[PDB]
């Protein structure tokens, strides 16, 4: 959830917002080790329920998100149903566990390509065009993350938009991401320079991946 | 002496506007068929399966024409080579279908078949079904027959399945055409086409358009 003023500005300037619970357990092995554990349902529940109680009156918020990269656990299904029950005015989405689980109203993969399939075991990232028509699938597809803009990037961006415009059920996505997470450091003469992972003696670190 | 007046054009022509040579005449076989007064006028063969196709039930509905008699019987026997695998016998008189009764001139035979050899383009396993119309005492009146292929065709969850598996149609449309005989087909040419088709990895054909 963002600083409260963000929603006010989005309401007034006009931007669709996906409000997301502060829940990410990416480093766990497997990713859903905590989210599928009932002992952690209470903690997760508060991060979801309290977000909804705070921002439910903002028109800019059009979609609720259960969090990010925490695999798919029973706790997600429980919280998915909680939101659907208390606020039926907004679809609920969540990418963990394969982007098309029972905990999401929208197929919301991250970095699924336009024409190329990436058949990862258990959590494949199908070509978005192919994903829409898999047997029994009827949901709209909106990439929660795509076109990773790290350094000199965004090659192939047009391929996504040509597909978005051609396919009714391909309804866009959210580019990753808006602003480089570089921090200011100063040399011996006080002149500032942009720093990334590891520049503060922090280790282990993932260097430039924050930009 | 037979007299046949064939018209090239007819109201039927309005329904026969296929993209092909427009010809006319008696272009297919002509034959004489002798059937007993008490006869098999129709018969349908169906094959149902359990979930993994390890079991099947062959259901054959048979219709007769002529005088109904309590001594009449129909025996449907299924063969795999010279080995009889199943057989069913019964008198006429179908089950009740409505307030006025059922079909007294029909009978449905149901034969159980364990571990049936399944038919597909990959392996065209075939059984032979013989439909015998006879007296209770065993006097044969007449017999009809057909090749039987055990297979289930169905669309489930958006996929066309044959015996539970999704097909990949490697097909071709085929008209009945011969450069010298026109639209008259012969066994030699039909076989030639089928051999060439399978030799070129085709597994399906559409009867364009009739
Ligand atoms: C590094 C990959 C194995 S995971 C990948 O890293 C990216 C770094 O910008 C983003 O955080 C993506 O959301 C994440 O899935
Ligand atoms: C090379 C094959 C596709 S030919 C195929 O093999 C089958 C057995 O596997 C059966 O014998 C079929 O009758 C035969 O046509
Ligand atoms: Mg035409
Ligand atoms: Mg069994
Ligand atoms: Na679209
Ligand atoms: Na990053």
């Amino acid at each position: 959830p963002n600083h409260p003023l963000w929603y006010t500005l989005c309401d007034r300037y006009g931007l669709y917002v996906v409000d997301e619970a502060n829940i990410e357990t990416h480093g766990m092995v497997p990713m859903n080790r905590l989210t599928d554990d009932p002992r952690w349902l209470p903690a997760m529940s508060e991060r979801v329920t309290r977000m909804v109680q705070r921002d439910r009156n903002h028109p800019s918020v059009i979609i609720w998100s259960l969090g990010n990269e925490s695999g798919h656990g029973a706790n997600h299904d429980a919280l998915y149903r909680w939101i659907k029950s208390v606020d039926p005015s907004r679809p609920v989405q969540y990418e963990g566990g394969g982007a098309d689980t029972t905990a999401t109203d929208i197929i919301c993969p991250m970095y699924a390509r336009v024409d190329e399939d990436q058949p990862f075991p258990a959590v494949p990232k199908w070509s978005i065009k192919k994903w829409l028509s898999l047997p029994g699938e009827t949901r709209p597809l909106i990439l929660c993350e795509y076109a990773h803009a790290m350094g000199n990037s965004l090659g192939g961006f047009a391929k996504y938009w040509q597909a978005f415009r051609q396919y009714p059920r391909l309804q866009g996505g959210f580019v990753w991401d808006w602003v480089d997470q570089s921090l200011i450091k100063y040399d011996e003469n006080g002149n500032p320079w942009s720093a990334y992972g590891g520049d503060f003696g922090d280790t282990p670190n993932d260097a430039q991946f924050c930009m | 002496r037979l007299a046949v007046m064939v018209l090239r054009w007819s109201d039927g022509s309005y329904l026969e506007d296929q993209d092909m040579w427009r010809m006319s005449g008696i272009f297919r076989d002509v034959s004489l068929l002798h059937k007993p007064t008490t006869q098999i006028s129709d018969f349908h063969v169906a094959t149902r399966f359990n979930d993994d196709f390890s079991r099947a039930v062959l259901e054959a509905e048979v219709q007769m024409c002529g005088e109904l008699r309590d001594y009449l019987r129909v025996t449907v026997s299924l063969w795999q080579g010279e080995t009889q695998v199943a057989s069913g016998t019964a008198p006429f008189g179908g089950e009740i279908i409505d307030e006025r009764g059922g079909y007294a001139d029909r009978v449905t035979l149901r034969l159980n078949v364990e571990n049936p050899k399944l038919w597909s383009a990959e392996i065209p396993n075939l059984y032979r079904a013989v439909v015998e119309l006879h007296t209770a005492d065993g006097t044969l009146i007449e017999a009809e027959a057909c090749d039987v292929g055990f297979r289930e065709v169905r669309i489930e969850n958006g996929l066309l399945l044959l015996n539970g598996k999704p097909l990949l149609i490697r097909g071709v449309n085929r008209h009945e055409h011969h450069p010298l005989h026109g639209q008259v087909m012969d066994e030699q040419t039909m076989v030639q086409d089928i051999l060439l088709m399978k030799q070129n990895n085709f597994n399906a054909v559409r009867c364009s358009h009739y």
